[PDB]
DNA sequence: GCTTTTTTTTTTCACAATCCCGGTGCCGAGGCCGCTCAATTGGTCGTAGACAGCTCTAGCACCGCTTAAACGCACGTACGGATTCCGTACGTGCGTTTAAGCGGTGCTAGAGCTGTCTACGACCAATTGAGCGGCCTCGGCACCGGGATTGTGAAAAAAAAAAGCTGCA
DNA sequence: GCTTTTTTTTTTCACAATCCCGGTGCCGAGGCCGCTCAATTGGTCGTAGACAGCTCTAGCACCGCTTAAACGCACGTACGGAATCCGTACGTGCGTTTAAGCGGTGCTAGAGCTGTCTACGACCAATTGAGCGGCCTCGGCACCGGGATTGTGAAAAAAAAAAGCTGCA
């Protein structure tokens, strides 16, 4: 359902790795039910640190 | 009028354009001889399935990215924001991967 | 001359990107290094025990995959 | 004149102390009724070995200590010798405790 | 009752001293219990979880030790 | 043997968690074998950080 | 209040990243075969376990006193953090070199299967000792008091050191 | 050069705390005992995996071309770490307050065991359809191109703070 929704964000009919690690990680009960679990070819969620931004 | 960019600027950009791929960052085939080079210091005359390397890298790549967020915090942590091997180091006596 | 050495400094500079990481002093890409083999040390023996365990000469996919599962690092995608 | 330690002097006495020894450092009582308490939110009118809150006891002072030991690490790394929340806070998010 | 202030300060003091801690914040204390508190929480939710799949009205400390393995914070010495 | 030693070297005839815990902590690999593992009654070993001391 | 430096802010240009076109092309999702073997149906039969019914363990609560431990304040050192300051370790952006990757061919180790055979484990029943719960001694450990040793810390010596004073070839 | 002054440095010197010792007395380690239950011995049947013998998958060797990534190096900005400085948070120690820990008796919920019986899963065979590899086709996604659009910085000239100047109260 929501790896779906994941794609159909990206225009994509098709769900791939990432869209599956989206809906894992940004869900937070998943994402502990997961925790110790690698996807493969699912890079992580776009995170920088607030300090490492400019002013 | 040579452009440039400020120390930082370009890392930030290489930051966000890495987290929005998903595809693997070390060289496959360096990587795939490295693999090699260790298993035969447990057996002699192994072969791998393609499949089993990728496995492996797949594995190798996810785990260090996952160090480098904790090694980050770290460094973060210390009032920097430059990594060092101490920074690595703690996280991994923390993870409890080293005493 | 050592395979750990085709793990270059441009390819840890990309991991510690995607690992969110701005700033990385030199010394890092030797001590990478060393974790990585270790991580690759502890993986691979472990694999290979369920390959010599099998009477193989081989080392399957799953032979990693319950190698990592074991190492508390599992993985998805390959013949879990 | 009155005799006087200095700061930290004494610090270092009680953890010399307290490391030497084996014996549990909450106090039994008020730790048994704690147990107690958080018990009921989940199920009323429960009994409780003795040796059930003996084992409660035994591994919330082991997890503790633990914690502390990686959070004495953590502010030793950004050069203070006083743990702070922060400290704990870290510890517990590279352990994975924590997200 | 309102328990959770009998972990008193001395108390968390003695155990970050067995921990090797020299200089104690003054947030710390509230800060600990917070977190003993959570791992209670856990621990126990899981081993009441155990009980009543046995029908019993009674915590034994096999449900305690079967709930801290289940944390992988194995306890040895409770009929472990 | 390990436990044993610790004993004999608190100048005791019986084993107890204590000496278990000292004989299984400073071995490296039997620390290894349980480092997940609690010993109640064990306490820690003395080990105070440098920096801490005085000078 | 003024001048004299440096901030911080505000206002143009530049460069990548992206959306929106449009078009093109490749292969792998997607779904259709046609067995096939693994799930349904039906039936018989054992025993795992619900339930009653009982024992008797251990969980609970409650009083009462002693004393250690916790609680709150006064006091003050050393700690954490803010600032300024300097050196060079890193990031940037060029050109230069190198080998990863692609696509292709050519070999064959060895994964992985089929079929046959039997040694090796489940199964059973009789046998019967290793291991259990119960129970009683007695010597190691928990505890105490008292002296011996260790270790900290303040303020008072020894020494070193670092400036002011005199003469000085 | 040497005297004076000054911080270090170093030694004495009290005092708190922690360590060893023997003496004491109590309680669970330890071993013995008698019974019970699970291990062994010695039967038989059955098949699970070792083995040979074959197929043919996919893992390795190797070559040649096209870039794309890796590699040095010239350059400088921005970071790290050192040093100084300072207010107060935390440690230490004091008197005062609390309630844990102690032992005990008194009560009974319920944990736990035993025996009964029956509904429910195992085991089997005959049935038969869902799920299986095996194929074959088309549209969803890689890709290129180009040219807006939007975003995101750098730099350069302006619009405010920082320090420094008085002299001056
Ligand atoms: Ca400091
Ligand atoms: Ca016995
Ligand atoms: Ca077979
Ligand atoms: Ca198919």
């Amino acid at each position: 359902e929501l790896a779906g929704n994941a794609a159909r964000d990206n225009k994509k009919t098709r769900i791939i790795p990432r869209h599956l690690q989206l809906a894992i990680r940004n869900d937070e009960e998943l994402n502990k039910l997961l925790g110790r679990v690698t996807i493969a070819q699912g890079g992580v969620l776009p995170n920088i640190q607030a300090v490492l931004l400019p002013k | 009028k040579p452009h440039r960019y400020r120390p930082g600027t370009v890392a930030l950009r290489e930051i966000r354009r890495y987290q929005k791929s998903t595809e693997l960052l070390i060289r496959k085939l360096p990587f795939q001889r490295l693999v090699r080079e260790i298993a035969q210091d447990f057996k002699t005359d192994l072969r791998f399935q393609s499949s089993a390397v990728m496995a492996l890298q797949e594995a190798c790549e996810a785990y260090l990215v996952g160090l480098f967020e904790d090694t980050n915090l770290c460094a973060i942590h210390a009032k920097r924001v430059t990594i060092m091997p101490k920074d690595i180091q703690l996280a991994r006596r923390i993870r409890g991967e080293r005493a | 001359r050592d395979n750990i050495q085709g793990i270059t400094k441009p390819a840890i500079r990309r991991l510690a990107r995607r690992g969110g990481v701005k700033r990385i002093s030199g010394l890092i890409y030797e001590e990478t290094r060393g974790v990585l083999k270790v991580f690759l040390e502890n993986v691979i023996r472990d694999a290979v025990t369920y390959t010599e365990h099998a009477k193989r000469k081989t080392v399957t996919a799953m032979d990693v995959v319950y190698a990592l599962k074991r190492q508390g690092r599992t993985l998805y995608g390959f013949g879990g």
